[PDB]
């Protein structure tokens, strides 16, 4: 563990930290996102550790500003500060030139600062769906702790990721209504979660072209969706 | 040379601070070391090692200020320590530089659990940050202010502190507590005190007649306040009593080694 | 040796639906003296549609020139290729002039370019950063005179839409009377006419004295 | 066998083997002669060539580091290239600070300083190049050799790299009091071309350059239709 | 390299504290005694060779008018703590403008030791010293310890022979010595522990008297070998 | 000088009073502002000064005290310690880079036992402080332009033993004497009392 | 200056620095807090009791602000030292903001104090699990828990250090909406009681309402005890 | 410049003029000296118009930080407080503002001043600018608490109208916004030439 | 294996291990192409929506292979140093002071503790007042200047093809040697298109500049 140091590489070339922090995300919560040409939606897995747990205080998904949102993976605390940096680097953009930052633009923001170790002990071991509207359209962008970021028309992270990747493979094409992407989320997320799917045990968002505004469901919205089933 | 690093603020398997443990050994060997709380002050007792006729004096000016073992804070606190000695020389610097900064912002002086505070905090300093050991020392403070009355405090290796009625470190204290526990009681004279405290250390150095040079005794007690200098101060306010810390010479001990040995040859 | 010079001469610009038009004098002035009569740094293009306009001390604007580009070419670099709009260009600027609150700029500048609409505007700034966006807008040494006029002619308030053509002509005659009258002023005036298609060029002489 | 892992520790014998492994990339290099000359100094190097899709002047070995001045590397080139960059500095440093192009005895003395230091702490590793140095300065042609450890050595001819010790038989053979910078370049060929293993290291190029009176006292890569 | 070389083992022992202590104790012997009016301390000092130069080796030290010491151990250490004292005393005067006293001086002494036993990447000073001064309180005999411990003696010594010399000045010693009568058993001390004829060029010693700290010449040390 | 405050100790309280008057330049902006501000349950200081100066300084002696009441178990300090505790706070800024706070101030105590082993002399305490950090106990003391009428008013008429009724009716004189020879409006005091059983508005005086 | 990175990862995504120090919070003494309609109960357990301790023994529920309390499990230095951040905290946030601190606002800033503990090379990280509870200035109460990694998390009711699985599985039967003041004080002793040995005094007891805090005396804690003893004999 | 502001049974009214005056020569007649921080918080602008407008949008970044931080919306108190403290830190370095903060939080309507030197002020009316000294005069006779919402614009317009018309640095157009507890909403731009004929 | 932890470590036959493996990074990304002829540059890359191609001033830009984040770091850092030497000098960094600077950077990281190496490679194309230029970066801190190459993945492939082909390079048009780079990144691997293959050019006339899908698919 302190055989090796936080720098070294490995005998083909990976470094060893980085490894390991993916491996870490890998324990996680089950997230994803989906693109449609109309919007672009977001869910996660709550699993809270008891009943006596208020469910509210455990979210997944947190705006970054009024057109993009996150879903993070991994470890939660270090989650929290990324999404710090990201909710200031969307203000100071729009203070210095008075339009809102690109989805793009904040991917990368996020990921200059995941790499900074060597400064601090150890990379995040923290994966994040960012998902937003701008002039491009509906946008779904992942980052991972290798600082590597990638746009997406749909994806998973998690426990359950393998497994939501060849239910993508099957179900996906790139041409589907907002319906049917609110439907194939909670289809995977019943199949990969160890619980009995319920309307308070996962969380639901949207930012459909539409209004470039990202909205977070109700439970009384996300039960018509178990019910469409 | 990252590979010759100890690790000395490393968690170990099973939420462990090796280095806050092998310190707090350090303490159990030390020479024994009691404090009693009485209703007329505190009073605190200490073992000296074996007396080579060849030891001399350092002649001080001022004999209320150290011992071997005793020493003064301020006025309203003194201490008594086990463990490394010139660790705890370094920490008791670091005690009476925070008592006289009090002193120097609020005119007051400082209360004895806010300074027990700081002293702790600063060897919690020494467990988190720095990869150096830490200090390898326990203290026990006697202290008197207006919030809590006469007060006696413990201070581990972890930086953590604890108030009692009686306690003790070193050597043989788990004996020591022990008689403590039996013979303490809410309702002590500070003469009656420093007897107990003869007797548990005569128990624990192991001898029939207590050997006043080996022998250190103070007291934290309560005087006749001095002269009042209205004139030069004429809204000065001077309580009727102030605190004393007061190392006893043999002279004073005479009378105490004989009610000693009185209560252990009537035993 | 004050580190502030005021080289004189002076810029103006009009909008309207699809276009702006924008000009500034080539004389460089010294102290009674002029360096020369053909300086071309008042006027400095920023994207295809932005100019930023200039007077005041010269060895200024050409720093602000640069930071501005090299500002600009790192929002592309972190936005994908992609140009910052007018808009964004003139909110950029005022903070930047701003955070020199302590050592100014001795500079009055303009933004001046098309919106997201495709309509002309102009961003007049003082010197610490405090603009609007405007039809028209004018300074440096004639420009308490030439104000007025476009005030006049453009809003007629005090009375009972034009072509490129028609604006081109009213800017070529106030700059004609701001050099007859103005002692700092003269010797050409280079116009930039901004339409989405691009940008045509135009010198137009004035007079040498 | 702990004693070998860092440069800061002697072993039990007064050896320092960080060093002494630095050096063993130096030996396993390729193979550069030098010559001090009546009119000034002659290097050449062999360049083994990785690739028949190089441009020329690729991976060049020698490099000016003032007017007057040039160093040659041997072993590995980006270690090689750090101590051009302190060469240059010192001498730059000797032009402004002093006025005066800096002497070949000195310019080696500091380079030879910069190399010892990377053999003295804990977080740093000795560099695994020599560096042959050539001048022609106020004091006439010099020829130094600096290496890993910061031994530095003036010198008549020289030879370092994997064919260096045929190479040194055949410099002895020589006579540094007659022989001229227009000799040397065609002898110092001659050697790099015998000393060639042509079954591990198929293709090659040889660099040379100089600092004579013929060249105004520059230091140069000779012009390429002389070999 | 700032981690701490100096740790607790298992059993609550410090042992670079103790190792640094076993090197002070197989230097070179020197001892202590302190008078009713003064106080003496004297060292061996023996070259390996005689083509070393004997009269420029250094075991006694003055570190201000009123104080000196002398150390056991690794040598080039003690010079550390020489250095470090003799600057404190100047301090200590252009504050006050008086001589520092002894026993502020050796507490001074002691947390540079105890720095050393707790501060990242240094070992432990690997010599004891010595301290005799004079001051307002009158004259003192202090030793300090890798430890950064101090005691106050009216006689002592460390180094290889301290058990021995320790004994025989147990006997000798009394309260009532004269300084002339203090040196005399200070050298009668040393003289018994010496390997070879002990001669005033491989001896030093120290004197303090009138409130003043003096080496002795190598004549003035001739004097006194011959009346014993 | 702009604003009066005026403050005397008799036996068993503390009377402090401060004119409401908030000005820009020779407009009243209003008459309303309350300068005498709580510090705890038996403290009050009046300051004198600039909004700016004045807000800051006093924020910082109470979150700084605040501070040491739950470091020490909500145990009330003396008053002869927060006036300590002021009086190195203007010292300090006033050899600072960003200067002295420009108040001028008068900390008002009632110092009541902390527990049954507390000695402490119960009772009430005046203390004069200025804004280079002057700090003086007194008796009665005054900042501001009407200062020197107040003070030889109650230089005239103060007595220790006034009852509290008394002691209202003198510090309504000394309001109105300000108000009828200060050219600068002080139109309307707050006055507060400090007594064993804590800090309290005086509504009869206006 | 020491700047060793301490807390890194390990063959499959484990931080052992934070495992370790969720450890040393299984160990420590055990806590409980108990969110009723208008009222929050800390109760903790005392090491044992002793003749010589001293009555007036030290608090190990510390009050952050006016209207916050917090009472941890795990080091108890270390938990000071966490204690005073937060104290600082709200002075500052009351200097900079006018406003008094919410709960949940505080309670964000200490899991960031933890989670930056972490990640900072030169240190390890606190060994310290937290329940924070108080109230809004809408006199709605708030509980929360913030563990070694920096998680924080709002809860009804909930048990940190040794025994935390058992005390917290009894929690999850027995926990009602809505319960009085004396109603969370008998609910948050006998949730104690599973863990504990006795109930005479080794337990400590804070009642945070809206504009009151009382660290209950032993006349009162001893009727609840008993009024507890009785009802665990049924 | 002038600005007023004041709190009444319905909420609040701010006006201005928007004139922009060296001291001789007049820069502009279209300066926008009421700052839509968001959109439950108004700032005014007065003095210096680049320290006003930098320091409100910096403001306004805060208060947006605030509100994902915390979700939910900070009130008057700290945002005038914000602003207050930075003005405050700045006392030496030569700022020039003379603000209005206004909003309906919580606790109801609350106007506040605030100033270079760090000052802040809770006040029921308040003018600031060049005409204040004309403003008060007419604001003090007309003000009341139980005015409606439309008495209460037109004494804010006839107000600033007033001091428009004796003030050389005051002029333009007259701007009227209403706070509510809605948030806030513009309620009138006219010329003050066309007023003129209006109370004459 | 004791000598392959730190990069502050010889080992006894006088090997970096560390850096190596660093370099193994490379040979492990995505491959990327470059050819030159007289006045121009292209570089392909397979991509494996990846940004693989950069542009680092009006008159350069480059491919990497292997570690992403590290090959944007080394573009924060070129971009800096030409936009500064633009501002000093009113023209364009030089191609060879570029392949210096980075170099030096590069060689930096692997010899002090506190320094990580590179896991990246670059392909560095340019054009300047010496005509058209082609460099490597590698993780060691060895920069080569090329008439072709290739680097990633199978990228040996590429290396063969090339081999065969350059010599022929100097003559040709810009629409054959855009071929020869895709025929040559074709070696190195599902087939080309304009979703998932870049081209980028630079020479005379032509600013730095990757094709859009139009104007690739003329050439795809």
């Amino acid at each position: 563990e302190y055989d090796r140091g936080v720098n070294t590489f490995s005998p083909e070339g990976r470094i060893f930290q980085i490894e390991y922090a993916i491996e870490a995300i890998k324990l996680g919560s089950t997230s994803l996102g989906i693109q449609t040409p109309d919007a672009v939606v977001i869910a996660a897995e709550k699993r809270v550790p008891s009943v006596l747990v208020d469910p509210s205080s455990m979210n997944k998904i947190l705006e970054i500003d009024y057109h993009m949102g996150t879903v993070l993976s991994g470890m939660v605390a270090d989650a929290r500060i990324l999404v710090e940096h990201a909710r200031v680097e969307a203000q100071n953009h729009r203070f210095t030139y008075d339009e809102p930052m690109r989805v793009e633009s904040c991917a990368l923001a996020t990921c200059d600062l995941s790499v900074r170790f060597g400064l601090m002990s150890r990379p995040f071991g923290v994966s994040l769906l960012i998902a937003g509207v701008d002039e491009n359209g509906p946008q779904l962008w992942q980052t991972d702790p290798s600082g590597t970021y990638t746009r997406y028309d749909a994806q998973a992270i998690g426990a359950g990721a393998e497994a939501a990747q060849t239910v993508f493979n099957e179900i996906y094409h790139r041409n589907m209504t907002v319906e049917e992407a609110e439907t194939l989320a909670v289809r995977i997320l019943k199949q990969v979660m160890e619980e009995e799917l319920t309307k308070s045990n996962i969380e639901i968002a949207i930012v459909p072209a539409s209004t470039g505004k990202l909205e977070v469901y109700d439970q009384t919205k996300i039960q018509r969706i178990i019910d469409r089933l | 040379s990252s590979r010759y690093d100890s690790r000395t603020t490393t968690f170990s398997p099973e939420g462990r601070l090796y280095q806050v443990e092998y310190a707090e050994e350090a303490i159990s060997q030390a020479g024994t070391v009691i404090g009693i709380l009485t209703t007329g002050g505190v009073v605190l007792g200490a073992e000296k090692g074996v007396q080579n006729s060849l030891f001399d004096s350092e002649n001080m000016e001022d004999k209320n200020i150290s011992g071997e073992k005793m020493y003064k804070i301020a006025s309203h606190i003194g201490c008594s320590v086990a463990g490394v000695t010139s660790d705890a020389y370094a920490l008791l610097n670091y005690a009476r530089l925070s008592a006289n900064r009090h002193h120097y912002t609020y005119q007051e002086p400082m209360a004895a659990e806010d300074l027990c505070r700081l002293l702790c905090d600063e060897k919690q300093l020494y467990t988190q940050y720095g990869g150096v050991r830490p200090f390898g020392v326990s203290f026990l403070l006697a202290g008197w202010d207006r919030h809590h009355g006469y007060q006696l405090y413990h201070t581990d290796t972890s930086g953590n502190y604890n108030a009692w009625r009686a306690y003790a470190i070193g050597q043989n204290d788990q004996v020591a507590q022990s008689l403590l526990k039996r013979d303490w009681k809410p309702e002590l004279t500070l003469d009656e005190g420093i007897v107990l405290c003869l007797r548990v250390l005569g128990k624990t150095m192991d001898t029939v007649k207590l050997s006043a040079e080996r022998l250190e005794v103070a007291v934290l007690h309560k005087v006749p306040a001095p002269a009042t200098q209205k004139l030069l101060e004429p809204y000065g306010v001077l309580p009727k009593t102030v605190p004393e810390f007061k190392i006893l010479r043999e002279t004073d001990l005479k009378p105490l080694i004989a009610e000693a040995d009185r209560q252990r040859e009537a035993e | 040796w004050s580190p502030y010079a005021d080289n004189g001469g002076t810029i103006a610009a009009i909008a309207g639906k699809n276009y702006v038009i924008l000009g500034g004098d080539t004389r460089l002035n010294g102290d009674f003296c002029i360096h020369t009569r053909d300086d071309r740094t008042k006027l400095f293009q920023l994207t295809e549609h932005t100019f930023l306009a200039s007077t005041g001390m010269q060895a200024d604007r050409l720093q602000l020139q640069q930071m501005l580009k090299y500002r600009i070419q790192w929002y592309q670099y972190n936005n994908g290729g992609k140009l910052p709009s007018t808009k964004a260009i003139a909110k950029l600027t005022s903070t930047m002039l701003y955070q020199r609150r302590f050592f100014p700029y001795y500079t009055f500048n303009m933004v001046v370019g098309l919106d997201e609409k495709g309509a002309g505007v102009c961003y007049s700034y003082d010197p610490v950063g405090s603009t609007e966006p405007f039809r028209y807008g004018t300074s440096g040494s004639a420009s308490s005179f030439v104000e007025p006029l476009m005030d006049c002619l453009l809003t007629r308030q005090h009375m009972v839409e034009l072509s490129m053509t028609e604006t081109l002509e009213m800017l070529k005659n106030a700059f004609t009377g701001a050099a007859e009258r103005d002692i700092f002023t003269g010797d050409a005036v280079c116009f930039h006419i901004i339409t989405a298609d691009g940008i045509r060029s135009e010198l137009f002489e004035l007079r040498n004295d | 066998t702990e004693h070998d892992q860092s440069t800061d520790i002697f072993s039990a014998d007064g050896r320092v083997f960080q060093v002494e492994y630095a050096c063993k990339a130096v030996d396993n290099g390729s193979t550069a002669v030098a010559a001090c000359c009546t009119d000034g100094v002659v290097v050449a190097v062999e360049k083994i060539l990785t690739s028949r899709m190089l441009e020329e002047g690729s991976n060049d070995r020698i490099h000016a580091v003032d007017r007057q001045a040039g160093v040659c590397i041997c072993g590995m080139l980006p270690d090689g290239r750090a101590v051009v960059s302190r060469a240059r500095a010192e001498a730059e440093n000797s032009r402004d600070v002093f006025a005066t192009p800096i002497p070949g005895s000195v310019l080696a003395s500091r380079i030879g300083e910069f190399m010892h230091v990377y053999t003295t702490h804990y977080a740093y590793r000795p560099f695994g190049c020599s560096v042959i140095i050539a001048s022609y300065a106020d004091d006439g042609p010099q020829l130094f050799v600096s290496d890993p450890s910061g031994t530095v050595a003036g010198y008549y001819g020289i030879a370092l790299g994997k064919g260096k010790t045929v190479a040194k038989t055949e410099l002895e053979k020589l006579n540094f009091k007659s022989i001229t910078c227009d000799e040397a370049v065609v002898k110092l060929t001659k050697i790099l071309h015998d000393v060639h293993d042509k079954s591990k290291d198929k293709l090659y190029e040889l660099e040379v350059a100089w600092v004579c009176n013929k060249s105004n006292c520059v230091f140069q890569h000779v012009p390429n239709d002389m070999i | 390299s700032a981690y701490g070389l100096t740790t607790f083992s298992p059993s609550g022992r410090l042992v670079q504290i103790e190792y640094a202590t076993t090197a002070a104790s197989k230097g070179t012997t020197a001892l202590g005694v302190k008078a009713m009016d003064g106080v003496v301390i004297a060292a061996e000092k023996k070259t390996t060779s005689p083509l070393a130069a004997s009269l420029t080796v250094q075991k006694v030290f003055v570190l201000d008018d009123h104080v000196g010491c002398t150390y056991s151990g690794i040598g080039p250490d003690c010079r550390v703590l020489v250095d470090a004292a003799r600057k404190a005393c100047q301090k200590y005067r252009l504050t006050y403008h008086e001589p520092m006293p002894v026993s502020q001086l050796v507490r001074h002494i002691s947390s540079l030791y105890q720095e050393f036993t707790q501060s990242g990447g240094v070992r432990p000073f690997g010599c004891s010293l010595l301290v005799a001064g004079a001051d307002s309180q009158g004259n003192h005999l202090y030793q300090v310890d890798p430890s950064g411990t101090f005691w106050a003696w009216k006689a002592t010594s460390i180094g290889k022979g301290s058990t021995d010399a320790k004994t025989f000045l147990e006997k000798r010693y009394t309260n009532e010595m004269e300084i002339e009568d203090a040196v005399h058993t200070a050298l009668l001390t040393l003289k018994e522990g010496f390997d070879g004829t002990m001669t005033a060029e491989n001896t030093q010693v120290g004197r303090v008297s009138e409130g003043k700290f003096e080496l002795f010449t190598v004549d003035q040390l001739k004097d006194y070998l011959d009346q014993i | 000088m702009s604003e009066t405050t005026i403050a005397f100790r008799c036996n068993g309280f503390v009377l402090v009073a401060a004119a409401g008057l908030n000005a820009f330049y020779y407009i009243k902006i209003m008459d309303t502002e309350d300068k005498v501000t709580q510090l705890d349950s038996h403290k009050v200081v009046a300051c004198a000064g600039e909004n700016g100066p004045r807000v800051n300084f006093v924020e910082y002696i109470k979150c700084n005290m605040a501070l040491k009441r739950m470091r020490e178990h909500g145990r009330v300090i003396r008053t002869s310690a927060a006036a300590s505790f002021m009086r190195n706070a203007l010292a300090g800024a006033l050899r600072s880079r960003d200067g002295a706070y420009l108040v001028n101030c008068l900390l008002a105590g009632y110092d009541v036992a902390a527990s049954s082993d507390d000695d402490i002399a119960t009772g009430p305490h005046l203390y004069y402080m200025d804004y280079l950090g002057t700090m003086q106990e007194v008796p009665y003391g005054c900042h501001g332009y009407g200062a020197s009428f107040v003070i030889a008013m109650l230089d005239r008429l103060w007595r220790p033993d006034l009852t509290a009724q008394e002691a209202v009716d003198l510090m309504q004189k000394c309001c109105d004497e300000v108000k009828k020879r200060v050219v600068i409006s002080n139109d309307k005091f707050i006055c507060k009392a400090v007594t064993e059983n804590g800090v309290e508005i005086v509504n009869t005086v206006s | 200056s020491y700047d060793r990175a301490i807390t890194v990862f390990s063959p499959d995504g484990h931080l052992f620095q934070v495992e370790y120090a969720q450890e040393a919070v299984r160990k420590g003494l055990c806590a409980v807090g108990v969110r009723g309609k208008d009222s929050i109960i800390f109760a903790v357990e005392k090491k044992s009791v002793q003749k010589l301790q001293d009555s007036r023994t030290i608090r190990k529920i510390y009050k952050l602000d006016e209207h916050i309390y917090l009472a941890f499990a795990g080091l108890s230095a270390d938990a000071r030292v966490l204690v005073n951040h937060a104290q600082l905290e709200c002075q500052r946030f009351r200097l900079n903001y006018e406003d008094a601190v919410d709960v949940d606002l505080l309670v964000r800033y200490v899991a960031k104090v933890q989670q930056k503990s972490t990640q900072s090379s030169g240190s390890r990280p606190y060994g310290v699990s937290t329940i924070i509870g108080g109230f809004n200035e809408n006199g709605q109460p708030h509980l929360w828990k913030t563990d070694p990694s920096g998680m924080s998390s709002a809860w009804r009711a909930v048990a940190i250090g040794r025994n935390d699985k058992t005390v917290l599985e009894f929690m999850e039967k027995s926990y009602q909406e809505n319960m009085t003041r004396d109603q969370c004080v008998h609910f948050a002793i006998k949730a104690l009681l599973e863990a504990v040995e006795s109930g005479s005094k080794n337990i400590e007891l804070v009642v945070l309402e809206n504009k009151k805090a009382l660290y209950m005396g032993d006349d009162e804690l001893r009727k609840f005890v008993v009024e507890v003893e009785k009802e665990r004999e049924e | 410049t002038t600005t007023l502001g004041f709190h009444f049974d319905g909420g609040i009214i701010l006006a201005v003029d928007s004139r922009a005056s060296s001291g001789q020569y007049i820069s502009s007649q279209t300066v926008m000296k009421v700052l839509e921080i968001n959109e439950y918080l108004l700032g005014t602008m007065a003095g210096g118009a680049a320290d006003c407008q930098y320091w409100e949008r910096v403001l306004g970044m805060e208060c947006r930080l605030w509100e994902l931080r915390n979700n939910c919306r900070i009130s008057v108190a700290a945002a005038s407080k914000i602003l207050a403290n930075i003005t405050y830190s700045y006392r030496n370095y030569g700022l020039s503002m003379g603000t209005m903060v206004a909003g309906w939080d919580q606790f109801g309507p609350s106007l506040y001043y605030v100033d270079d030197k760090g000052t802040r002020v809770k006040h029921e009316l308040f003018s600031v600018g060049s005409g204040s000294i004309y403003a008060y005069g007419v604001l003090d006779q007309g003000y009341r608490k139980n005015l409606t919402v439309e008495e209460a614009c037109e004494l804010a317009r006839r107000s600033i109208f007033h001091a428009t018309y004796r003030d050389g640095a005051s002029g333009g157009i007259v701007t009227v916004y209403h706070v509510h507890q809605g948030g806030w909403t513009q309620i009138s731009r006219d010329d003050q030439t066309k007023l003129y004929d209006r109370y004459v | 294996n004791q000598y392959d932890t730190n990069t502050t470590t010889w080992s006894p036959t006088g090997r970096l291990f560390q850096v190596e493996y660093a370099n193994e990074a490379v040979n492990n990304g995505s491959a990327a192409v470059g050819t030159k002829n007289k006045d121009f540059v292209v570089l392909t890359a397979l991509k494996r929506y990846q940004e693989k191609v950069f542009k680092l001033d009006d008159h350069v830009g480059m491919a990497i292979a292997g570690l992403v984040a590290d090959g944007r770091m080394l573009a924060r850092f070129v971009r800096t140093e030409c936009m500064n030497y633009r501002y000093m000098h009113d023209s364009d960094n030089p191609l060879p002071l570029i392949a210096e600077i980075v170099g030096e950077k590069y060689q930096r990281h692997i010899q002090f503790a506190g320094k990580r190496p590179f896991g990246v490679g670059l392909l560095i194309a340019g054009y300047d007042s010496t005509g058209p230029h082609l460099y490597h970066t590698v993780p060691s801190g060895d920069v080569f200047d090329f008439k072709a190459t290739a680097m990633g993945l199978r990228s040996q492939a590429a290396r063969t093809y090339l081999e065969k082909h350059f010599e022929s390079f100097p003559d040709c048009g810009l629409d054959e040697l855009i071929m020869h780079a895709l025929k040559a990144l074709a070696a190195a691997t599902a087939e080309l298109n304009i979703k998932n293959t870049t081209i980028a050019i630079v020479g005379k006339g032509t600013p730095f500049m990757v094709l859009t899908e139009e104007a690739a698919r003329k050439y795809l």
